[PDB]
RNA sequence: UUGCCUCCUAAAAUGUAACGGAGGCGCCCAAAGGUUCCCUCAACCUGGACGGCAAUCAGGUGUUGAGUGUAAGUGCACAAGGGAGCUUGACUGCGAGACGGACAUGUCGAGCAGGGACGAAAGUCGGGACUAGUGAUCCGGCACCUCUGAGUGGAAGGGG
RNA sequence: UUUCUUGCCGGAGGUAGAGCUACUGGAUGGCCGAUGGGCCCCACAGGGUUACUGACGUCAGCCAAACUCCGAAUGCCGGU
């Protein structure tokens, strides 16, 4: 699990889940790269499984870059409990996605192996993605 | 150059042992040295 | 207390112009400093009440 | 009417030495030594303040001039050294009272080494500020040898204008320097 | 099942309060601060709180002066 | 949990709610107040007996990353930060004009006079770099005053 | 007419956005390579070899209500 070390604040506000990303566009490690096109809180657990499904499926080779972290604490509040006495202790870790952030990268040799370990992490996600190339 | 507070200096004739004389200036009181040992002694100094 | 209030009396007229505080620890003779008397009409030593 | 002797014969030779050898555009680029700083670095006085006394006594005897206290200006956990805690004493001297220290120590103290072997060429800071300790102030004869009561090392700065270490060399050999040969 | 916060002061209404080329009397006082966000300028005094005062009948203007945002009292001609 | 102070929420004026998110306060300093003058740190490299990265010394690089009694914020290197001298303005009579405001509170203030401190002088000084460190009225105590004093003179009692 | 609207003019901001080698924190992968790790000759001197851990630094891509080298539109104050 992608957990920070430490966050100076440890009860922040939802992150603002509009625009397009505007850093963090282009795939640059490795070759081939998955690149999301929704909004969303990829959390740890999404990015781990994502991680642990391409690892399964080239299982020889090859750098999977999580240029992605999960560092946005969600709080939730005990359960059976009703509204009030503040805010709830943090209990999940989150990364902010737009569409338009390379979320994984790959670097493999062949071409449909990594095309298919790339769509298994995809499936792992909570948003629509697409495999993108090294070049334009 | 205070008034009194530093301790007292005067001239003073330092003479060596084996014969070399210095004119200098100490906080001897007496303002008189002697000494066996000095520049022209040592075997360092002079390679002897 | 240990800062507690005190007045300050002039000498020459004894009249109790001013109150203050002082460390009773770090000051523990009366304080006596030169202020200034209104009917004296000048400067005065002023002393702890 | 009156001047330092070892001063005479840094003028008379030494500046030639220096130009001739070291080839000056500028008369005034012959180098020259400035001051000369004494530290007795006490320090383990934080728990003993009376051995800065005798720190600064024995140093007023031998330099001619009253020590500035020199106070420790930060707070440690480790040595019991609080802020304001007196740890050293510095004298610097500067002119004839500069050339007469100079006397007293290298043609006196210096010799009077037990088991003197020279002092490292290799000493300069990087631009040729020659500074160098030792560990018994029993060397200078302004001290008698059982008047005193613990074993102190000085610290004995010589800052002059040189640009490098063959400056620095160069003129402290010149004034008759007895350095480590290496 | 408390919160250990929830408390907070009153707001001191600090801020500019006379903007550029506005007409102010002699001993106006033109912006409250904490520090020295603006510093005295020509004609302009400065109080124990940090309080910037106008010295003289005129109108505001700010300026930059080394470095240094300032408001200065002009003097407007009399009719 | 209940009063006060600082920040974020709070949407670039001000103001803005919740058992929203974080902390402080109920002091301290006769200097840590006033003035006059002087200085620039922290860190890093190099050279030094204890002495070790580290303690004090020397050379250099170092424009602010140190420090500012005390939370946080706004400030401050022009220094508000470090050092010394003298000294009590941590004044009395006041105050044009304003900020803020349901009201009651609160906050700034040039300038005049008395009598002073420092400064050659210019000038600055009505506590502290700033914003917390506080409690209305009633009722009573105390010291001073040129007020009053139940027929009159005192007194008691009241008043400022 | 002091009100309000529209045009123009004079202002002060730190929001949206963005940026971060401009600070405070987080944070991805490389690169050199310490100090501290082990070993040889053999000393705990010294030297080099070694998955060493790999300070600092540096290359490239990033993140923030209580970050800001920056930074609008609107609104707000005044004038005309
Ligand atoms: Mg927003
Ligand atoms: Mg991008
Ligand atoms: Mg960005
Ligand atoms: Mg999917
Ligand atoms: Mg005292
Ligand atoms: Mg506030
Ligand atoms: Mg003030
Ligand atoms: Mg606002
Ligand atoms: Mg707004
Ligand atoms: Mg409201
Ligand atoms: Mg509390
Ligand atoms: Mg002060
Ligand atoms: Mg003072
Ligand atoms: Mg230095
Ligand atoms: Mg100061
Ligand atoms: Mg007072
Ligand atoms: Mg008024
Ligand atoms: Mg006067
Ligand atoms: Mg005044
Ligand atoms: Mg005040
Ligand atoms: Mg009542
Ligand atoms: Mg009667
Ligand atoms: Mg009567
Ligand atoms: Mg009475
Ligand atoms: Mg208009
Ligand atoms: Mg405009
Ligand atoms: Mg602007
Ligand atoms: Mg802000
Ligand atoms: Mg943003
Ligand atoms: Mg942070
Ligand atoms: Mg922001
Ligand atoms: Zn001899
Ligand atoms: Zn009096």
């Amino acid at each position: 699990m992608l957990i920070p070390r430490k966050v100076k604040h440890r009860k922040q506000h939802h992150p603002e889940q509009r625009g397009i990303a505007s850093g963090g566009t282009s795939v640059s490690f490795g070759d081939y790269g998955i690149q999301a096109l929704e909004h969303a809180y990829i959390t740890n657990r999404q990015i781990e499984s994502a991680r642990i499904a391409i690892n399964r499926h080239i299982k020889r080779g090859g750098k999977v870059w999580i240029n992605i972290f999960p560092d946005r604490p969600l709080t939730k509040k005990p359960a059976e409990t009703r509204m009030g006495s503040g805010k709830g202790s943090p209990e999940w870790w989150v990364a902010n996605v737009k569409p338009g952030r390379v979320l994984f990268e790959l670097s493999y040799p062949d071409e449909k192996t990594a095309r298919d370990a790339l769509t298994r992490a995809i499936h792992k996600l909570p948003i629509k993605a697409r495999i993108v190339t090294r070049e334009e | 150059m205070k008034t009194g507070i530093h301790p007292e200096y005067v001239d003073t004739t330092v003479q060596c042992g084996c014969g070399h004389s210095f004119t200098t200036r100490s906080t001897k009181q007496s303002g008189t040295i002697v000494v066996e040992v000095c520049s022209q002694c040592h075997p360092f100094y002079t390679g002897k | 207390d240990v800062r507690p209030k005190i007045t300050l009396a002039c000498e020459v007229c004894k009249h109790r112009n001013y109150i203050t505080k002082k460390n009773r620890r770090n000051d523990p003779d009366r304080l006596e400093i030169k202020k200034f008397c209104p009917n004296c009409g000048t400067h005065q030593p002023h002393k702890e009440s | 009417k009156a001047l330092p002797r070892l001063k005479q014969r840094y003028r008379e030779e030494i500046r030639e030495a220096l130009q001739q050898e070291f080839n000056y555009a500028n008369v005034m680029q012959i180098p020259g030594v400035v001051k000369v700083v004494v530290n007795m670095g006490v320090g383990d006085a934080a728990r003993d303040a009376k051995l800065i006394n005798g720190a600064i006594n024995d140093l007023a005897l031998i330099t001619g001039q009253k020590p500035e206290v020199r106070r420790a200006r930060k707070s440690i956990a480790q040595f019991k050294l609080r802020e304001g805690m007196p740890i050293g004493a510095r004298v610097t001297l500067r002119g004839d009272r500069m050339w007469e220290f100079l006397d007293r120590l290298i043609s006196i103290a210096l010799p009077r080494i037990r088991d003197f072997r020279g002092l490292s060429p290799k000493q300069f800071d990087g631009t040729g500020n020659y500074t160098f300790g030792l560990n018994e102030q029993s060397m200078f004869h302004e001290i008698d040898v059982d008047s005193i009561d613990r074993p102190r090392g000085m610290d004995i700065t010589v800052v002059t204008t040189a640009t490098n270490d063959a400056e620095g060399r160069a003129l402290l050999r010149a004034l008759g320097f007895p350095f480590k040969e290496n | 099942s408390s919160s250990r916060n929830g408390r907070d002061s009153a707001a001191q209404r600090l801020g500019v309060k006379r903007f550029g080329g506005q007409v102010v009397k002699a001993g106006e006082i033109l912006v409250r601060q904490r520090g020295t966000h603006f510093h005295p300028g020509v004609n302009v005094g400065r109080g124990g709180d940090d309080t910037l005062f106008a010295l003289a009948p005129g109108a505001v203007e700010f300026g930059a002066k080394r470095g240094r945002k300032t408001v200065n009292i002009v003097p407007v001609a009399r009719p």
